[PDB]
């Protein structure tokens, strides 16, 4: 989980690379994960697979069912941290009401 | 110069018509590259320059629409392409993807391994392919017709492709097949689509719109290979990746189209008309399986 890849970065590991950035408008919802890319014009939208620690590493996912939320989706990363999208979407968690990221788009505590 | 902002070049039918003999590939740009957008890989930008000119055609989309893709896995452990192709296809279409070696992907379901050890029933109505061997390439020795992969993908093509379905292969110099050419004629149109991005290379897309499972032309492989590498040979193309930084009008559009399984003897003139106007896929619509063998030993 985050608990190793956080403390290999903490140390000054090299942040997972070859995440899929696709081209798309820009012009998107700004959603965290999504069926197509919706990054706004302050992200970058990513294959959700290869943003994933758990289909990267090929281990099983923290789910009961296994369930990836990543795989077969897009993931918007804020451009400026999109040079790590893996820790990003480790590190940060989806807002349930609007779909935004915490401090990332939901304003859902205003 | 105004295919510079087009997703790439189509061969010209007038080069599909010549009786060229096949000539070492040259290209004058051989060597440049193009400024492609930042942190965009090369694989991303040919396969959205790709679907761009898919766009144009006259593909069938049907609900539930089955595509499969070959050699998609990278030499990073991802799918890129496959990654475009989702977001290109209408939701909920099945994607399954294929390699030699194990990857990570956002398709419906990865099947790793060779032909030999994979198999289906079902039939499929887009067929993507940027299957190709390093190690094809030997400019020591006669450039012959391959028969190895694309052998089963000629074979894929005409046991399981849906009548009205199309294809995009991947081919180069050396990477080609003879049948492959031929049974181009067998859909509606074809053609050899080199993408403006990927334009330095030999590498083009062989694209048959709308299968029509029987041969509309008659089409010698041997000789049309030779008038693809003269169309290269003749024909620079400006390296450009002006119409990736335009994607309002990428997603596929959703034209419903009707899927019907018809008889052998069924398939009339006007069937053959709607087939070729992508108005039209045939095959059945049973549950998707896909079966992958493996050999047991102590
Ligand atoms: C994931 C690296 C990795 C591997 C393992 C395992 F070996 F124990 F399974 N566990 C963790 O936590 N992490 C990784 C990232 C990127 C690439 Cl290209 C390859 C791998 Cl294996
Ligand atoms: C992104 C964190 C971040 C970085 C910057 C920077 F551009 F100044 F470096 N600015 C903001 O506002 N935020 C981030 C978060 C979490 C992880 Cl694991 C990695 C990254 Cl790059
Ligand atoms: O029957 C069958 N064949 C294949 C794949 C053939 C093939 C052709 C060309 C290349 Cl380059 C690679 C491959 Cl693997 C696949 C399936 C199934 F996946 F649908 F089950 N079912
Ligand atoms: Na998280
Ligand atoms: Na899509
Ligand atoms: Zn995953
Ligand atoms: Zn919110």
């Amino acid at each position: 989980a985050a608990k190793a890849y956080k403390d290999y970065l903490a140390s000054g590991g090299q942040p997972i690379t070859n995440c899929v950035k696709m081209l798309c408008t820009h012009t998107g919802t700004g959603q965290a994960i999504t069926v197509t890319p919706e990054a706004n014009m302050d992200q970058e939208s990513f294959g959700g697979a290869s943003c994933c620690l758990y289909c990267r590493c090929h281990i099983d996912h923290p789910n009961p069912k296994g369930f990836c939320d990543l795989k077969g989706k897009y993931v918007q990363i804020p451009t400026t941290c999109a040079n790590d999208p893996v820790g990003f979407t480790l590190k940060n968690t989806v807002c349930t009401v609007c779909g935004m990221w915490k401090g990332y788009g939901c304003s859902c505590d205003q | 110069s105004s295919q510079a902002w087009q997703p790439g070049v189509a061969m010209p039918n007038l080069y599909k018509m010549q009786r060229m003999l096949l000539e070492k590939c040259d290209l004058q740009n051989y060597g440049d590259s193009a400024t492609l957008p930042k942190g965009i890989m090369m694989n991303v930008a040919k396969y959205t320059q790709l679907c761009q000119y898919l766009n144009t055609l006259t593909l069938a989309v049907p609900y539930n629409m089955r595509v499969i893709h070959f050699g998609a896995g990278s030499d990073k452990g991802v799918a890129p392409g496959t990654a475009v192709l989702r977001q290109w296809l209408p939701t909920g279409t099945l994607l399954v993807d294929s390699d030699l070696n194990d990857f990570v992907s956002d398709a419906d379901s990865t099947l790793i391994g060779d032909c030999a050890t994979v198999h289906t029933a079902n039939k499929w109505d887009l067929i993507i392919s940027d299957m190709y061997d390093p190690k094809t390439k030997n400019v020591t020795k006669e450039n012959d017709s391959k028969e190895g992969f694309f052998t089963y993908i000629c074979g894929f093509i005409q046991q399981k492709l849906a009548l009205g379905g199309s294809v995009a292969i991947k081919i180069t110099e050396h990477s080609w097949n003879a049948d492959l050419y031929k049974l181009m004629g067998h859909f509606a149109w074809w053609t050899a689509f080199v993408t403006n991005v990927n334009a330095s290379s030999s590498e083009a897309f062989l694209i048959g719109c709308n299968y029509l499972g029987k041969p509309r032309e008659q089409i010698d492989g041997y000789v049309m290979h030779a008038n693809y590498i003269f169309w290269r040979n003749t024909n620079p193309i400006q390296l450009s990746s002006y119409s990736l930084f335009d994607m309002s009008k990428f997603p596929l559009k959703l034209r419903g189209t009707a899927v019907m399984s018809l008889k052998e003897g069924q398939i009339n003139d006007m069937i053959l008309s709607l087939l070729s106007k992508g108005r039209l896929i045939i095959r059945e619509n049973n549950r998707v399986v896909i079966s992958s063998d493996v050999l047991v030993n102590n």
